[PDB]
């Protein structure tokens, strides 16, 4: 028993996105399919659902003048399709199933589509050092990192000395920007006498720009 | 619509100890004897997963240890001993009527001893400040509980709206968290100043903690 | 527990903006079940009309179909209001208990026309 979701979407507002939910022959002739959202950092809101047996909807209000939910039978998939977007559309998007005989439940959720909303375009990072010194300094302890600045969409991914660095790192989630861009800092805790014997160089990835940038952090 | 209140917002336990979350509804969820209450777990990047319905049915699949019970507007959801594999967050349902709406959600994380942040700071780099931007971060290493409070504060004025800041999940290995805040301004408002510092309260700390730099240093 | 509920008549004839009323009965003590009404489909699966207790959050929910439960606590009224010309065809009644979350059990089928 599967709910398979189509993959990520990054739309500008006043686009419309679709959503698949592909299930099975025996979910369709057995439960309802429902959509639930979860906005970053957020709980879950409740969409609508549909009957896959007649087509029939329901619907929270707050979402009925902009959301389509239609089935298709001959492919037991569930289609979601959320027009006129809006910044604040950017979620998780997942369909879940229920018994169609009585609420036990929504006992299967999809893995879940990621869509984000935004008028900014396609960014790769600035990536900055962030230097050690005696003000990062406590103890016999140093710190160190890079800072990921001003990308679209998210994910980037870090890694120090190209992954052999792992131990004492910690790669922080972005925060959005008022601009409309993301930021990260990853930084990594060494022994300060180390300062002077090693080499320390993040790794910064952004596959949605073809960004793949190597930073040697200096004290 | 029916709101659903959950609470505590976080509980802080040990593994084998016994997890006890409540939901409360702002209008009856219960008819014929039957509630229209369900809970559900949910891990980083994951789909949450149905643990109990209808208000004290267990799920098949689910382990034991978990138990639902309630009627009216107040439920609760039990772990009798939490596992390694229970500290997530936890999320009630119902479907009394429409719209069908999800409590808040209530995080179980893992207690340890209390642990000070380590404070760190760094100055903007010179690459940065030739794109006309400055920004200076703050860093809060290794600590416990997640609560702490971080203020910037330029030229000892207190700075408000120019900062963000981001937290990690708890620690796998030490269960502490870590903190990063950064300060932004344009070049111009940054060399209009000279010193710069992060001042960090925490539990752990006997005074708060001020990490401090001048620009040009 | 626990045996298949009982669904009666076994033809029921109206035609047009009557009030088609079935009989569901289920002795129980609940015990938690709940109650389904369904019609055939063209497909010969069964289409879920309404429950007992009411199924509220149901999508394409149809008003015209009303399970009523009578004081005596086993006997239903599965009425359809204002029956119409496609109304005819196949219907029974099922008992769905909610602990071994599975278990349905249904009665014989009825004919309206």
């Amino acid at each position: 028993v599967q709910l398979v979701q189509s993959g990520v979407e990054v739309k500008k507002p006043g686009a419309s996105v679709k959503v698949s939910c592909k299930a099975s022959g025996y979910t369709f002739t057995n439960y309802y399919m429902y959509w639930v959202r979860q906005a970053p950092g957020q709980g879950l809101e409740w969409m609508g659902g549909i009957n896959p047996s007649n087509g029939g909807t329901n619907f929270n209000e707050k979402f009925k003048n902009r959301v389509t939910l239609t089935t298709d039978s001959s492919t037991t998939t569930a289609y979601m399709e959320l027009k006129s977007l809006q910044f604040d559309d950017t979620a998780v998007y997942y369909c879940a199933r229920r018994d169609y005989r009585f609420d036990m439940g929504f006992d299967y959720w999809g893995q879940g589509t990621t869509v984000t909303v935004s008028s900014a375009s396609t960014k790769g990072p600035s990536v900055f050092p962030l230097a050690p010194s005696s003000k990062s300094t406590s103890g016999g302890t140093a710190a160190l990192g890079c800072l990921v600045k001003d990308y679209f969409p998210e994910p980037v991914t870090v890694s120090w000395n190209s992954g052999a660095l792992t131990s004492g790192v910690h790669t922080f989630p972005a925060v959005l920007q008022s601009s409309g861009l993301y930021s990260l800092s990853s930084v990594v805790t060494v022994p300060s006498s180390s300062l002077g014997t090693q080499t320390y160089i993040c790794n910064v990835n952004h596959k949605p720009s073809n960004t793949k940038v190597d930073k040697k952090v200096e004290p | 619509e029916i709101v659903l209140t959950q609470s505590p917002a976080t509980l802080s336990l040990s593994p084998g100890e016994r997890a006890t979350l409540s939901c409360r509804a702002s209008k009856g969820v219960s008819t014929s004897g039957y509630s229209y209450l369900h809970w559900y777990q949910q891990k980083p990047g994951q789909a949450p997963r149905l643990l109990i319905y209808l208000a004290s049915y267990l799920e098949s699949g689910v382990p034991a240890r978990f138990s639902g019970s309630g009627s009216g507007t107040d439920f609760t959801l039990t772990i009798s001993s939490l596992e390694p594999e229970d500290f997530a967050v936890y999320y009630c349902q119902h479907s009394r009527d429409l719209p069908l709406t999800f409590g808040g959600g209530t995080k179980v994380e893992i207690k340890r001893t209390v642990a000070a942040p380590s404070v760190f700071i760094f100055p903007p780099s010179d690459e940065q400040l030739k794109s006309g931007t400055a920004s200076v971060v703050c860093l809060l290493n290794n600590f416990y509980p997640r609560e702490a409070k971080v203020q910037w504060k330029v030229d000892n004025a207190l700075q408000s709206g120019n900062s963000q800041e981001s937290v990690t999940e708890q620690d796998s290995k030490d269960s502490t968290y870590s903190l990063s805040s950064t300060l932004t301004l344009s070049k111009a408002d940054y060399e209009k100043h000279k010193v710069y510092a992060c001042e960090v309260t925490h539990q752990g700390l006997s005074s708060p903690v001020t990490k401090s730099f001048n620009r040009g240093e | 527990p626990w045996n298949p509920p009982t669904f009666s008549p076994a033809l029921l004839v109206v035609t047009e903006g009557d009030n088609a009323t079935f009989t569901c009965s289920f002795s129980n003590t609940s015990e938690s079940f709940v109650l389904n009404w369904y019609r055939m489909s063209p497909s010969n699966q069964t289409d879920k009309l309404a429950a007992f207790p009411e199924d509220r959050s149901q999508p394409g929910q149809d008003s015209r179909f009303r399970v009523t439960q009578l004081p005596n606590g086993r006997d239903f009224h599965m009425s359809v209001v204002r029956a119409r010309r496609n109304d005819s065809g196949t219907y029974l009644c099922g008992a769905i208990s909610l602990a071994p979350k599975a278990q349905i059990k249904e009665s014989l089928r009825a004919e309206l026309r």
